[PDB]
């Protein structure tokens, strides 16, 4: 039957999208990380840490839809 | 072009008119051009150096100050030392204890 | 064994619900549709979180002296001025309920959350093989009604302390008049004022059950796809990460209660 | 996923545990760190005041 | 065919977008937290804890689309 | 059958859409409330509680338009 | 079968790019207002009033757009 | 007789991009508008004046298709 | 034979939703990155470092994507 | 598929998690001897000042 195409459909909308978001709110959390540590270079351990601490917040939604992509891709279909 | 002025509260250091400048700015390294927009900073220490007319070459170092710019002008507020570290509210106690003493 | 790892992953989400009217253990492979059928994998675990809780500090309490503290009481000693430290931040009533519910929120769902982190297979297969139940999930986070039950507890509070100290009339003023404060907004301001209401207790819950389900659902596919081994490498990156995620889950729900009672009263 | 009666005895729970930590646990607790802190202060203000 | 594809399609729908809008405003919440860090490095536990306000209350309501279209996959499809 | 089923897709476009948006615009104020916060420290309480009055006009029509998915997703679904 | 459906999929387009709209202006003017905010606490009485004004401008729209859908899904059904 | 169906579609799109376009034009005014109100509280009625005229020209389109998109919905369907 | 047609679509919108969020992502922080440079010359050894750093979380949910796209256009065709 | 290997694996990555947990997680009670130094060494000498 013909229903099987439809799945991968879905996966890549859903894997797009994720990948869409992690890298744009990732790459504006890294332009601020490397603004500020321009300005005080010796506090880069720091600001590597909280950029580290905020950047897992960042991506959760996306791993979820990313690992649900893969399902859909792999086991479903 | 611009008339650069570079003056202390005790002295002035030099005038005159100047095709362009660089200069350390507070954020960075600055470069001045005529007709650039007026301008306000605080200048790091440092060297300061200057193409008079004719473009002969003059460097000058700073201790510090404000600089600021002009239409046609660009005047350089240096001051002796950088006073970041006062030292010399050490140099208060010692006239309160022979007050006392 | 035989296996589908899609009822692999069927089984784990299912509960042992049993029956409260005919005493009657619910199976994973037919649901029945009545209602009242309490889930009992994830009260279970959870009251016997809270149990662990509360001898815990009663062990402490009962002991401590303003001496030379011991290295066992100066946890216990920390937790209380941290939850106090918050309280005292952002409530300055005299409640004396505030602070203890608090703590005991912080506490609890620390407490849940941390289920999450231990081995998937192991509680549950225990419970199949050594004792027979049909079914078992042991994070009682990942429960929505205890979600929902804490949320819907905290807004009742959240009613009796507009009620109370804000006052019936002070609530009915700001229920019709604000935020616009005309006569012509007023049935808006009322809609405005009820969703708002009604939306903050609602995230709260709802917050907290995506995402303890979020992470057990990730680790039960991480168990049932990969093979044993190369489960590691992708296994112990996340716990690390969800270890983060229940401490800072914890303190969201602690804060936010905080904030919404003080909100409520002042 | 499904709604059940689980969402009343959870409420049950909830409410007991609310109930006796209320009355039991908190107010036996923080009274040592405060007593520490009271004990410095007071120390210090009656050294003080024997100073001047 | 129509049941189960069109319901892993509105699944892939809601945890696609809710990933787009969690991501971006984490980013966009991460980039003035790790901007106000550089100005006060010395305030940094102030403002994470307002940092935590702020990303549980955007946090909330993206994961309601997370866990129904879980449910949606699952539960129902 | 068809008719019920992509019920769940219109309910899975609407409270995406409304997840995006709240998403994002909660990301702004609090990244602007951040920011704040960070230029005068003694400042926060005042400015946490005008976020809050803000965020509870943003939140309303998301709130409702996701209220109104569930409904459609539960109710009639 | 699919004229009821399809009425819900419109109500559904309709309220999603509603809450959308609301959501991001109102997510503006209430960022800058919290900047005009922090500039001047002391003014924030007057600034704050304005605001409302002017969000009762931005709620117009996005309010006879959420009626109207929700006359498409409950009266017409 | 299918017509109708599609004509509610026709009209719920319409009234969609009318109503975010406008809710952000709207809001993109309003920020600046309460940012300069900030900067110089006595000039706000001067300002208000300004901002209304201005908002006369956002709301030319977005209107116009309100207006033809519930033409749509009522008269012709 | 839509079961072969339909999965050079499912690879064509993940390939171009990967490259649109990795340039995106990668165009801000190399914005960022340059104005840095610019702003302190000095550093650009160290800023570039830390710039490589940080890249390559961007770019780690954008390849996954694009090697799954190649997959799905040429393994299963 | 076997059921075996899924435990075995699980177990596997549990282990893997505890050692870092205990590396890197179980540290912070380090910063919670701060306090304790803290709070000793200050009552005992604070109360010997007030004393003398």
């Amino acid at each position: 039957n013909l229903n099987m195409d439809l799945l991968y459909m879905a996966a890549a909308v859903m894997m797009g999208l994720a990948a869409i978001g992690a890298a744009i709110g990732i790459g504006i959390l890294g332009g601020k990380f490397l603004e500020g540590a321009a300005r005080q270079p010796d506090l880069i351990p720091l600001l590597r840490t909280q950029f580290f601490i905020v950047m897992g917040l960042v991506d959760a939604i996306p791993m979820i839809a990313v690992g649900l992509g893969l399902y859909v891709m792999f086991a479903v279909a | 072009t611009y008339h650069l002025d570079v003056v202390s509260a005790e002295q002035q250091m030099f005038s005159g008119l100047v095709e362009k400048i660089q200069v350390t700015g507070s954020e960075g390294e600055l470069g001045i051009y005529p007709g650039h927009a007026p301008l306000l900073t605080a200048i790091k220490p440092g060297m300061i150096r200057i193409v008079k007319q004719h473009g002969h070459e003059e460097f000058i170092y700073l201790s510090g100050g404000i600089l600021e710019v002009q239409p046609g002008n660009v005047t350089v507020l240096a001051d002796t030392a950088i006073r970041g570290q006062d030292l010399d509210e050490a140099r208060a106690m010692e006239a309160k204890r022979k007050a006392e003493e | 064994e035989n296996m589908t790892p899609q009822d692999y992953i069927g089984h784990h989400l299912n509960n042992l619900q049993l029956d409260l009217r005919t005493f009657s253990l619910v199976d994973p492979q037919n649901p029945p549709a009545t209602f009242w059928t309490i889930n009992i994998d994830s009260m279970f675990f959870s009251v016997v979180l809270g149990l662990l809780f509360l001898v815990l500090f009663r062990s402490v309490a009962k002991k401590a002296t303003s001496g030379v503290p011991g290295k066992f009481q100066t946890a216990i000693e920390l937790v209380i001025g941290f939850v106090n430290g918050s309280v005292k931040d952002m409530y300055h009533g005299k409640s004396k309920l505030i602070a203890p519910l608090a703590l005991t929120i912080f506490v609890w769902v620390f407490l849940m959350n941390l289920m999450d982190l231990l081995p998937i297979d192991l509680l549950p297969y225990i419970a199949e093989h050594v004792l027979g139940l049909p079914a078992l999930r042991v994070v009682p986070s990942a429960d929505v009604n205890v979600t929902l039950s804490m949320a819907l507890g905290v807004f009742i509070l959240i009613l009796f302390y507009s009620i109370k100290m804000k006052g019936i009339g002070g609530f009915t003023k700001e229920l019709t008049l604000q935020p616009f404060n005309h006569w012509a907004f007023i049935p808006v301001n009322l809609i405005l004022e009820g969703v708002s209401l009604l939306s903050k207790p609602v995230s709260l819950g709802l917050r907290l059950f995506g995402n303890m389900y979020a992470g057990e659902l990730i680790f039960i596919l991480i168990a049932g796809l990969l093979p044993w081994w190369s489960q590691w490498i992708l296994n112990v990156p996340w716990a690390i990460f969800h270890i983060l995620i229940i401490t800072l889950q914890a303190f969201i729900f602690m804060v936010l209660t905080i904030v919404y009672l003080s909100m409520a009263s002042e | 996923m499904n709604l059940n009666a689980t969402i009343l005895g959870q409420a049950i729970a909830f409410v007991l545990f609310v109930l006796f930590a209320m009355k039991y646990v908190w107010p036996p607790l923080m009274a040592a760190i405060e007593k520490r802190q009271k004990e410095i202060a007071d120390g210090l203000a009656s050294a003080e005041r024997a100073h001047k």
